[PDB]
């Protein structure tokens, strides 16, 4: 195969990536994830808040 | 069975190691009898003393590759080995090959004893400027025993077996590749001996160190036209290393070089191999 | 035929670049190779063959370089003091330039692994003594004295059949690799501090000489490697060569 | 248990009781070449007793301020003995070797002798001092024969290599306050299966004092230096009438 | 296929190179091998040394 | 459509290249083939056969080289005289280089394998004789006597109804292949001196010539091989043909 | 398929030609034939003469 | 700007620059520039024995 050194290994993005070479970092960038997480920047909180309830009680 | 007397061990195989060792925890010891932090370095073994065995450690796990490292990964760079030049005058020149014209590359080379290898040999032309004027160009490679041409326009430039390039100077570089060609099993850069039989003399002493299984035989360039061309051309050779394989490792030299054949060195400046400090006791 | 268009990178001349080429004998055979003892397969192999430091390199030792690889001990009369002391960089220019491992270091860029330096004494039969050698991380100078300097990794050596002690220099580093420190920025890649101290005096009896002398070899571990290969320093070509 | 040993080989002995231990050079045993790397045709000729055995070359005198000494190989043995006669006799040979080197010393003494074997050593001249000069070194030089030449410039090794890295070669150390003999085995190392003898020189074997030998006045002042080599697994082919160079 | 003729043919390198013409040397290099052998330059004595006993006695 | 790039080594002609060119008669179909005797495969079936030995190179036989194929064997008062004496180098100037074997070797630069040297006696039927063919592995020059040249590979000839022998020479060398000897540093790949020599005397009775001839015939083994080819120098273009 | 016009069809080389166009002397060379007969250059004798026996009797 | 032109036995052959044999309807011909690589044609085995 190839000797795989790249910058994004241990969590990637999708798998259509196209190479001719043998080192991994050759390789085009391809289509993107489209995964994301919001809630650990807008909310960082240890004792959970909904949405219904007074958050200062 | 009329006779009872007529009737009548490799040390360690190779193994992959695609990874660094990683190391194992460890605690402290007390005993007696048993110590791995004293050798003794007569027998020319090499200590065997780890980490673990002198200090305390914690598990490390490493992913550190060994890739580079490789022989191959050291030696499949494209490196300069000549420069030729036609102001000679006459159109052509017949150049001897001898890769050890340049020390970059020579003393990769003479880290090792033996050697066996491909090549693949590319040529960048030029004016000696690097002005580029539209200009066609002829390479022939001569075999040792073959003719070899004396003139611009000779019967040797036919080229019925002899394999040639035909080339411009506003064209991308040639690229060839040259199998493994010599008469022994390998390479060597070292030959102690003299090549013939017979008296040695202070006539012949320049034979010492001459093996004639390097010498390659020449190559040699020309202007296609049988006229006079106006320019001055400037050709660079760059020769890759493919497929290799070494033997025998030898130690680097730390003298500068003199000469292509031999290793001769200047007699009065022997360099000293560190740099000197003050004292002994002050970094 | 195929449509086809051309990319930028085109018709450059790639040094490193890895690809098919025309060859120029077809039906060529090469000779047949034959089994020859000492294939080296990788680079790591020649690293771990410890060969001779040059401690003792000193300005006046430029004319007669032959003492540069042995350095004297003898006999005191206070106590405590140090024989010898020079930095861990096997990259830096000093004492290290003189290995078969600080020369191939040269060729490349990053570094990472623990090393190991071995002593071995030469002096008499009758002769003893013990030694301290300790290795100082880096954030401090030179120790002044003993008690300052045995705070960090030590060993502590005694004369006697086995004539040999090893010093495993670990690797204690924040980064996972490590550049050649020098001076200037470079030196925040700095490895530390090796010092040797008298631990007691070297006690000789009647009849033998009261100066020895201390060779010190140097070598890798097993977890050394390196990486992004470059060309050394240390040979030129001013003139031209023949 | 392992100080004493003993090597016998032939019609010879050699037993010594403060030895280091064994070293085979690159982990090969010396052999008889196989069919599949051979080339020649005729039948090769092995003498099997009267070339495999212990042969002692001429004695050295270590001084205060020696240099070093180097011999070439098998350029020693091929005017002494049977093989002397059968490398006279034909034009390929093929052999292993076993060196082994005694310097003995009191418990009173101290020094440290650094043996080494180094193949394909090609000497080099100091160029004419000012390094103009292509000079080359005389035949005298190059095959110095059973008696052996000492080094002029040894920290150079006259050869443009330093001392500091040498050994890589396969070694051993002669430590005066530990042992006094050092052994190794050499197999038959070349790019061709047999060669010639008289016009080719595989090794070289080299011993340089590292720390200089001392002593206290009244001691015995003469340190001696013997060499002692033997063939191992010698063969022959392509006979000829004698030609001796 | 093609008439093998490399300077690597008795112990090889790994099995991803690329060729269009006849001739094995005109291949690619590839991707090298990751095996060593260091005891034969390390340790090349005859009797074994354990790393625990004393080593001359 | 495909992106591409050119790689070094575009717009080259190089002479042994191999590849696919376009065709300029489309639908073309040549003339049957017919069963022709003496197909020719390959090259070494022509090194097999023997032809002529051009011993007798003398200076004086340039103006009538009829005679430069047979050498002369005569009566002798003398016991144990040599008759002639050349080289074998195939490749070399000289005997060699009047064969079918010389001038094929000349398109290539190593060869290997052994060869043979077949001599016929050409005399009466009455005469008689014993001849010694003898071959000498190089280190050595021309034999003196006959008492030296009995050292190496030799066999002893005798004249009767079977008048042919062969003296096969053998491949004793230290390389694999073997390239042109030559003066200078390529003597290195010499390969031995072939010398012949009076057993006895060669007796005649009366009424029979006291004169006689022998030829030599040249070629290879079985196991005779060639590799490298290049361009012979025995032909030439100096004046333009036609 | 191709229309077959070559210079060598009824006793041919080896089975590894590269072609793109539809004229089979338009490909290339491949490598050859390693067949070979000696015997009809060497030995063109009608009674067969052994190694061993006499020839002339 | 140049052209090349194969001429069969007993085909006509062109007289002059100008001629009309230069139109080449039958005759197999290229047309190359100086500047270009150089042109590489195939031909087949074509003799009457
Ligand atoms: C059209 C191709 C022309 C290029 C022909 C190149 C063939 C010659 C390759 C020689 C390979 C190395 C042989 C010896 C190298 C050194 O010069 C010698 N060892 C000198 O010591």
């Amino acid at each position: 195969h190839e000797n795989s050194n790249s910058a994004s290994e241990g969590s990637t993005i999708n798998y259509t990536t196209i190479n001719y070479y043998k080192d991994a970092y050759a390789a085009s960038a391809g289509r993107q994830d489209m995964s994301q997480d919001p809630k650990k920047f807008t909310d960082p909180v240890m004792d959970v808040i909904h949405e219904m309830a007074p958050p200062l009680k | 069975d009329p006779i009872a007397d007529m009737i009548d061990r490799s040390l360690t195989a190779l193994q992959v190691l695609p990874t660094a060792a990683n190391t194992e925890a460890s605690s402290h010891r007390l005993g007696t009898g048993v110590v791995p932090a004293l050798q003794a370095a007569e027998t020319g073994a090499s200590s065997n003393a780890s980490d673990k065995n002198l200090i305390e450690t914690r598990c490390v796990l490493n992913h550190h590759s060994t890739q580079e490292t490789a022989i191959g990964n050291f030696f499949s760079r494209a490196g300069l080995v000549s420069i030729i030049t036609m102001p000679n005058t006459d159109g052509y020149v017949n150049w001897d090959i001898d890769l050890m014209g340049y020390a970059q590359l020579r003393r990769k080379c003479e880290l090792f004893t033996y050697m066996r290898f491909d090549a693949e040999f590319t040529f960048v032309v030029a004016k000696p400027n690097g002005v580029l004027v539209p200009q066609l160009l002829q390479y022939m490679y001569v075999p040792p025993g073959a003719p070899k041409p004396t003139s611009r326009d000779s019967f040797a430039w036919q080229t019925a077996t002899n394999p040639s390039v035909f080339v411009k100077m506003t064209d991308p570089p040639a690229q060839v590749s040259v199998p493994f060609m010599s008469p022994a099993s390998a390479y060597q850069w070292f030959y102690d001996g003299y090549p013939t039989f017979g008296e040695h003399l202070q006539a012949n002493d320049l034979d010492y160190g001459q093996c004639p299984n390097n010498m390659m035989g020449t190559f040699s360039i020309r202007t296609v036209g049988t006229e006079k061309s106006p320019h001055s051309i400037t050709l660079r050779v760059y020769m890759r290393i493919k497929h290799v394989r070494a033997w025998i490792p030898r130690p680097l030299r730390n003298q500068p070089y003199l000469f292509k054949t031999n290793p001769n060195y200047k007699g009065n400046d022997i360099k000293c191999t560190s740099t000197s400090r003050d004292k002994i006791t002050t970094l | 035929g195929i449509p086809t268009e051309l990319k930028p990178g085109t018709n450059q001349f790639l040094t490193t670049d890895d690809g098919v080429s025309a060859p120029i004998l077809p039906g060529f055979h090469p000779t047949p190779p034959i089994h020859i003892p000492g294939e080296v397969h990788n680079l790591l192999e020649i690293c771990r063959v410890e060969t001779i430091l040059e401690v003792n390199n000193l300005k006046t030792n430029e004319t007669t370089p032959m003492q540069r690889l042995c350095f004297p001990v003898s006999v005191q009369s206070k106590t405590g003091e140090l024989c010898a002391a020079f930095r861990a960089d096997p990259g830096r220019d000093g004492p290290w330039q003189s290995t078969i491992l600080g020369q191939l270091c040269r060729y490349y860029t990053q570094w990472s692994g623990s090393l190991e330096v071995t002593f071995m004494f030469a002096g008499s039969f009758m002769a003893t003594g013990k030694m301290l050698i300790a290795y100082t991380p880096p954030g401090g100078n030179v120790p002044a004295d003993r008690i300052t300097a045995m705070l960090g990794t030590h060993v502590i050596w005694d004369f006697g059949l086995q004539s040999s002690v090893t010093l495993v220099v670990p690797w204690i580093s924040n980064t996972h690799y490590r550049a050649h420190a020098r001076a200037g920025y470079f030196d925040y890649y700095t490895t530390g501090i090796i010092t040797i101290w008298y631990q007691t005096n070297y006690v000789v009896p009647i009849g033998a000489p009261t100066t020895a002398y201390i060779v010190a070899l140097a070598a890798a571990q097993d977890n050394f490697t390196m990486k992004l290969c470059k060309d050394t320093e240390d040979i030129e070509q001013t003139a031209n060569i023949q | 248990s392992d100080r004493v040993a003993q090597l016998t080989i032939g019609n010879s002995t050699i037993t010594t009781q403060e030895a280091a231990n064994i070293v085979i050079a690159y982990g090969e045993w010396p052999e008889y070449c196989p069919d599949t790397d051979a080339t020649a045709v005729d039948k090769p000729t092995r003498p099997d007793v009267s070339v495999n055995r212990f042969f002692t070359l001429d004695t050295k005198s270590w001084a205060k301020d020696s240099k070093g000494w180097y011999w070439k190989f098998p350029d020693v043995l091929t005017e002494v003995g049977v093989f002397g006669q059968n490398a006279q006799f034909h034009y390929l040979y093929r052999s292993g070797f076993c060196v082994h080197v005694q310097c003995n010393a009191s418990k009173f003494h101290q020094g440290a002798l650094l043996v080494a074997v180094l193949p394909e050593y090609v000497l080099g001249t100091i160029a004419g001092g000012t390094g103009n000069e292509n000079s080359h070194p005389p035949y005298a030089t190059t095959q110095p024969g059973q008696v052996g030449a000492v080094l002029t410039h040894p920290y150079v090794l006259d050869a443009g290599i330093p001392l500091s890295q040498l050994t890589v070669c396969p070694h051993q150390w002669i430590n005066l306050r530990t042992n006094n003999c050092a052994t190794i085995i050499v197999p038959y190392m070349n790019t061709v299966p047999f060669d010639s003898a008289l016009n080719h020189c595989n090794f070289g074997l080299l011993v340089i004092p590292v720390v200089p030998l001392d002593f206290n006045a009244g001691a015995t002042s003469e340190i001696p230096i013997t060499v002692t080599i033997a063939p191992m697994c010698a063969e022959f082919a392509g006979l000829r009438q004698a030609v001796k160079q």
